[PDB]
């Protein structure tokens, strides 16, 4: 290799005495120095058009002295400024001036600080630094490199370059000196012999940057083909000649608008070449959905694609928006888990109540957030898992055979199935779940959702209904035994409320009032600020019942005489058949499918490509953990739970921040869902916090997840285009590629399929469900395509909203 | 290459070629009053 | 069914049906009560024609607020019963993804910038181009109609004109480039028409000629320097410079030139006109039919001059049209 | 002359890559952060 | 407009040729003017409003 040094004639700030200061230095990478006094990052050249213009031109008619027998800087600028003076490039009276200009003090980077820093000068006839008078730019390397030695080896001989500015000429002047013997010299610290010298010196011209010049000179010197033509120089034709093929294999980068990394990337075969050309004549040489039929290879590939990001997943929680997202969802995963809670107690003998499922809510909860690929669903229990529980207590009961010991052998074949999918990376299939299955359950099971928040007050309403005459002693304890007045009216006023200030937080927080940054932050805690108002307006109302939640005392089982924490596999009053320890099979199946279906669906809903989710998805990963935590769980009678759709689609939603209508970031990180799981297990440390908390307030948070959930849904707005005259439909590929009445039949099949999906959940065959939504898998792909073209289910039916 | 070009395009005609007899080498730059379908 | 994929104003063959093909091959000039054709280009083929046809509507605004009451808005549909002499638009040939549409519009039509704008049943309005209207002295029912040929060729087409200069008994032609169909003339003219807000007085040459005689000579007036500097280059440079400032001005000397001047613009327009010369002009009389010449003993005139003088010649703008406000017999020069 | 202050100008934002060993990728991404200032003023 | 930021102001001759705080300003002696003529209709001197 080769060492290379670049200095300016500056003059320094405190005794405004001009001198010579280093600028640059090249070990083939080129290092720059800033202002502060230290050397910016290591990066190869790139020269200006104009510097090597200026170079080319200066060096065809240059003054080389080869071989030249001197090693000392001061006499090497005699003979320099005698050579200089006989080829006419200076005049004679020019050498005092120069002579006095080369052999000044030549300051480094260890006295930047100890002086008060460089500025750029012209070295005038009176020996003067004055202000140049041409227009000055700062440096680009010292604006992108410069702005935040053991290489060289011990046999290499260094280059020094000098260029200076001096009014006393009448055109830019290039001197290259070659020594005989390799010199230390004054003007370099560093103990490498000096072999070359580059002088450029002239007056301010028009394109000649004497920075870039040195720059265009140094990088020509640390060229090895250049170097190795001028240890082997005998003639300035020779240098010339190497300077020229260095230009032949040049590539010269014009501007352009659209900077990318592919068109640049492109141009690869030509840097070859170059490379190959400017060599050939030297001596020398140039120096997740994916089949990846690998067993476990998909869970193999979840972890490496998901757990390097594990250190963002825990700092880029550092926001208010997650707090608030945490108080969203702690709510709207704590009032599901009580609900569904006691409907379980009461239907299954307390074997399994609210504090079985705020433990299994809570330990899954932390370990998904803590293990999973994808941290933002939320686990916990559905209507599906509320049914098939009491699908199999009314069938034991039946047959004499127990419950909680039939479900821990359910749990047990549950991990076997979860493992052999994973084995056989099973969870691929979820590549042919298009977006006409996704959009079809996300709306469903957001219509149930809304239904099951607006039957809850027909229900109050129906407990409490409005009467002329009421009894004004009315036993309270454990729940109201007879109607009480103002109650349902007040819920209905809570609910109406609750979901009126969050719509208009949520209106606010794209708003145009308030400071950006209050009102962004009232905006993202618009739902926390809704609870707290309509929870003080509630409790400032004293007489008037509403029904508050309600949290177990304690950590202990919903019932004591019935089961224990844990569960022997074998029975606990009788002998469990071992056929139940065969036959758990058939209904651990419908199980899996029931927890499959639901957790992949909600992870392709949540991580689509058009709500910025750039750190990936694990299915095969996230199933696993799900199903094993369920069958685990099973052994101790607590509950299967799986990612549900509306919470999981909540989660995200809330650590979604808009840019200026437009998705541009989802706050992903493990803390909140961790946080929120944490907080449902401690949520019966905390009653007296939840019991002055009303579920009419609840009802209205239901109420706007409910609608929220249905933004990025295509079949709603498709809904919504068949109630909007066919001219204000938006220009999007499925409108302006498909004709209206297409577009029509198209939602309207997709409208037939969600009220068959609707009647088969008001049936006792709900459990049914995840095999009926599977048979729009068949039709999307199958048939539509009998009816249908395709660019119109290109169009219709797309991955990532994109016109085929 | 017509589905490329954005609707409201010109082009430009870049003629190159030797000629042995010409001293030095000649560059004419022609912008037309409005763009015109030569045939 | 009924997309629209492009329009084609068909300026080429359009502006020499409409002379106007000296202005542009590529923007539209249509003069008034003429019909002009464009192609409008389905993107899918047309089934049914007559129920298609049913659904389509054009409009034509100009200015920057349209109105029905100030004729410069319009709205017609696309059928054999349009009305040739208003706004009417009818297919004349067909396929099943085009349609040839001959549009007409009045002969006492706003003139101006335009914009032709379709409007599909249940859909929102689609623009389909800009066109400039202008007066047609070919056209009979015009204000500005001329009976001959000729005399439209040289009083409107011809950009190579000849102010006379000199004296009565020595009269000299220089001749002079009116350059009225050169690219930005009648942008200009339109533009300082636009600073006369009675846009309903547009289709009115009289109006018109009005405002555009005043406003040239008040720039007139503005730009032209007291006193190489008497180099011309026709109209357009003055016009130019008395509209941009940038150029080189006009001095005294040559103060005549606001006719050729004013007969550029008019020409540009569609008003036919000529610059006429008149040798031994008494100006500045108010009326008067005296004029008083002082001269000393010598034969000489001492001062710099009287208020009412015989200029050796003086130019003036005459232009062609109709006076339907006057009494009857003054239409012509 | 104005077409001549538009080429020196574009030339004023051209960037020269001279024969550097280092491997094609590497050389050719290093340019995107350089060109990208180097047309931070030109077309703004 | 006295609680949105001003880069959200409309393009209106009251916004575009006046200052943000000169037109706030205004707005607070109107508002001053409010409350005075909110005062005087909440005393037994009510029909002293119009004056
Ligand atoms: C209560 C908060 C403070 C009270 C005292 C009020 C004093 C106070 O805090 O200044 C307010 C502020 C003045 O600062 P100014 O408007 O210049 O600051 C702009 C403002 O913050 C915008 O919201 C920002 O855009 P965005 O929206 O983030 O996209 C914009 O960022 P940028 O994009 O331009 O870089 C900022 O430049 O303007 C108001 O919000 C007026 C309503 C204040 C009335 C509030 C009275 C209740
Ligand atoms: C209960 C009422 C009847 C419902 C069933 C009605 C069933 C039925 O008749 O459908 C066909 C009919 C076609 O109407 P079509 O789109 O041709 O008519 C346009 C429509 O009326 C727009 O609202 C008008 O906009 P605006 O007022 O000028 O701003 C537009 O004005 P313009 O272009 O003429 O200037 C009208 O041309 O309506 C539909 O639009 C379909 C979806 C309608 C909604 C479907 C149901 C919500
Ligand atoms: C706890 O479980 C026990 C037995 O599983 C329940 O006791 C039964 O209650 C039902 C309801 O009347 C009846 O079958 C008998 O009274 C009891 N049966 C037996 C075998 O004891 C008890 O009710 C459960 N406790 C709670 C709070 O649910
Ligand atoms: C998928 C997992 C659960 C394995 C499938 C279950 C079957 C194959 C196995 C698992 C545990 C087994 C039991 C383990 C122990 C006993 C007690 C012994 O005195 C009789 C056999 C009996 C009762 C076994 C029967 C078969 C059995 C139930």
């Amino acid at each position: 290799k080769v060492y290379v040094e670049l200095q300016e004639l500056v003059m320094d700030e405190k005794n405004q005495e001009l001198r010579w200061m280093e600028a640059a230095r090249w070990v083939q990478l080129e290092e720059n120095l800033g202002e502060n006094g230290a050397w910016g990052r290591p990066h190869l050249s790139h020269l200006t058009f104009w510097s090597l213009l200026e170079l080319r031109r200066v060096f065809t008619k240059g003054t080389v002295l080869l071989d030249l027998q001197e090693t000392s800087l001061a006499g090497v600028a005699n003979q320099l400024l005698d050579r200089f003076i006989f080829e006419d490039q200076i005049r004679p009276q020019d050498r005092e001036e120069l002579l006095r200009a080369l052999l000044l003090k030549h300051s480094h980077a260890g006295e930047l600080e100890a002086l008060g820093g460089v500025k750029p000068a012209v070295l005038t006839r009176s020996g003067d630094p004055s202000q140049p008078l041409l227009p000055q730019h700062s440096s680009l390397e010292t604006q992108l490199f410069c702005e935040q030695l053991e290489k060289i080896p011990p046999d290499s001989e260094a280059t020094l370059v000098l260029v200076g500015r001096a009014d006393f000429l009448e055109q830019p002047v290039l001197g290259f000196v070659r020594l005989q013997e390799a010199a230390e010299l004054e003007a370099v610290e560093l103990p490498v012999p000096i072999r070359f010298l580059f002088v450029l010196l002239g007056p301010e011209a028009p394109h000649i940057d004497y920075t870039q010049l040195g720059r265009a000179a140094a990088t020509l010197m640390s060229e090895r083909v250049f170097r190795i033509d001028a240890y082997m120089a005998q003639s300035r034709g020779e240098l010339l000649h190497s300077l020229e093929g260095f230009l032949d294999c040049s590539l010269v980068l014009p501007p352009t608008d659209a900077p990318s990394e592919q068109a640049l990337l492109s141009l690869v075969p030509v840097q070859r070449e170059l490379l190959r050309r400017r060599y050939q004549s030297s001596p020398a040489k140039p120096d997740p959905l994916q089949q990846t039929g690998q067993l476990f290879g998909g869970l193999v590939r979840d972890i490496r694609r998901r757990y390097p990001y594990y250190l963002s997943d825990i700092t880029d929680a550092f926001s208010p928006q997650v707090l608030a997202a945490v108080i969203f969802i702690y709510f709207a995963a704590l009032s599901p888990a009580i609900t569904f809670g006691g409907l379980l107690g009461e239907k299954t003998r307390n074997q399994m109540g609210v504090s079985e499922l705020l433990i299994s809510t809570a330990v899954q909860g932390i370990l998904f957030a803590l293990l999973g690929a994808q941290p933002l669903l939320v686990v916990g229990f559905s209507g599906p898992l509320l049914v098939f529980e009491e699908a199999f207590f009314s069938f034991c009961e039946t047959n004499g055979l127990e419950y909680i010991v039939g479900r821990v052998w359910i749990g047990f074949w549950l991990i076997l199935l979860v493992v052999l999918v994973v084995a056989f990376e099973g969870s691929f299939l979820v590549r042919f779940i298009s977006r006409y299955t996704q959009e079809i359950f996300s709306f469903l099971i957001s219509l149930i959702f809304i239904y099951e928040t607006f039957s809850k007050l027909i229900k109050i309403f129906q407990d409490h209904p409005l009467q002329k005459t009421y009894n004004y002693n009315v036993l309270m304890v454990p729940k109201p035994q007879g109607p009480l007045p103002n109650t349902a009216l007040l819920s209905l006023v809570l609910m109406a409320g609750t979901f009126f200030f969050a719509m208009m937080l949520r209106k606010f927080k794209n708003s145009s009032y308030f400071p950006g940054k209050l009102r962004r932050v009232i905006g993202d805690f618009g739902v926390p600020i809704s609870i707290l108002i309509m929870v003080l307006v509630d409790f400032f109302i004293q007489d008037t019942y509403t029904q508050k939640l309600s949290v177990p005392d304690g950590f202990k089982v919903s019932n004591s005489s019935a089961r224990g924490w844990v569960i022997h596999p074998l029975g606990l009053r009788s002998e469990f058949p071992i056929w139940m320890m065969f036959a758990s099979a058939l209904p651990a199946l419908l199980v899996f499918i029931l927890i499959f279906l639901e957790s992949q669906i909600t992870t392709l809903i949540v991580s689509k490509p058009e709500r910025k989710m750039v750190k990936g998805s694990g299915f095969h990963l996230d199933l696993l953990l799900v199903v094993g935590m369920g069958g685990v769980a099973a052994l101790f009678g607590m509950p299967w739970l799986s990612a549900t759709t509306v919470r999981s689609v909540t989660h995200a939603n809330a650590l979604t921040v808009m840019g200026k209508a437009q998705i541009q970031e989802v706050k992903e990180q493990r803390i909140s869902g961790l946080l929120v799981a944490v907080l449902v297990g401690l949520s019966i440390l905390m009653e007296p916090i939840l019991s002055r908390i009303p579920l009419a307030v609840l009802f209205g948070i239901f109420l706007y997840m409910g609608v929220t959930s249905l933004s990025g849904i295509q079949l709603f707005d498709r809904i919504l285009l068949l109630f909007k005259p066919p001219k204000y439909h938006p220009d999007v590929p499925y409108v302006k590629r498909v004709k209206t009445w297409r577009m029509h039949l198209f939602t309207g099949i997709q409208i037939i399929c969600l009220a068959v999906l609707w009647v088969v959940k008001s049936t006792p065959a709900s459990l049914a469900l995840p095999f009926v939504l599977i048979l729009t898998v068949p039709l999307r792909r199958v048939l539509l395509p009998l009816i249908f073209r395709n660019v119109e289910l290109q169009c219709l039916d797309a991955d990532d909203a994109k016109a085929t | 290459i017509l589905e490329k070009i954005p609707p409201d395009s010109e082009a430009t005609l870049v003629l190159v070629g030797r000629a042995d007899f010409l001293e030095q080498p000649v560059l004419g730059f022609v912008r037309l009053q409005e763009a015109a379908e030569l045939e | 069914a009924l997309g629209i994929k492009s329009c084609d104003f068909q300026a080429a063959r359009n502006n020499e049906e409409h002379h106007t093909k000296a202005l542009s091959s590529r923007r539209l000039f249509v003069r008034r009560g003429q019909p002009f054709t464009i192609i409008l280009y389905f993107r899918a083929p047309v089934r049914a024609f007559l129920p298609a046809l049913k659904k389509v509507a054009l409009t034509a605004q100009t200015g920057e607020q349209p109105s029905k009451i100030n004729r410069t808005q319009a709205t017609f549909p696309i059928s054999s019963l349009g009305d040739r002499k208003w706004w009417s638009a009818v297919v004349e040939e067909r396929d099943a993804q085009s349609w040839t549409i001959s549009v007409t519009t009045p002969a006492d039509a706003v003139i101006g910038h335009y914009s032709l704008l379709l409007q599909v049943s249940g859909r929102k309005q689609l623009l389909l181009g800009q066109f400039t209207l202008l007066f047609n002295p070919w056209n009979r029912e015009d204000a500005v109609f001329l009976k001959n040929e000729a005399q439209r060729m040289e009083y409107l087409l011809n950009q190579n004109g000849l102010i006379y200069l000199g004296t009565a008994d020595c009269i000299q032609a220089e001749s002079w480039d009116f350059g009225q169909f050169e690219g930005d003339v009648i942008d200009l003219s339109l533009r300082l028409l636009s600073k006369d807000k009675q846009v309903e007085k547009w289709s009115q040459p009289v109006h018109v000629a009005r405002v555009l005689g005043a406003l040239l000579h008040f720039l007139k007036e503005q730009r032209v320097l007291p006193t190489l500097l008497n180099k011309r280059r026709g109209s357009v440079p003055i016009l130019r410079q008395w509209l941009t400032g940038r150029g080189r001005p006009v001095y005294d000397g040559q103060a005549w030139v606001l006719a050729a001047v004013a007969c550029t613009v008019l020409r540009c327009l569609g008003i036919p006109a000529r610059v006429v010369t008149t040798f031994a002009s008494a100006q500045g009389t108010g009326g008067r039919l005296l004029i008083d010449e002082y001269y000393n003993e010598e034969g000489l005139q001492n001062g710099e001059g009287q208020r009412g003088r015989i200029w050796i010649f003086q130019t003036s703008t005459e232009c062609w049209m109709t006076r339907p406000a006057l009494p009857q017999g003054y239409d012509g020069w």
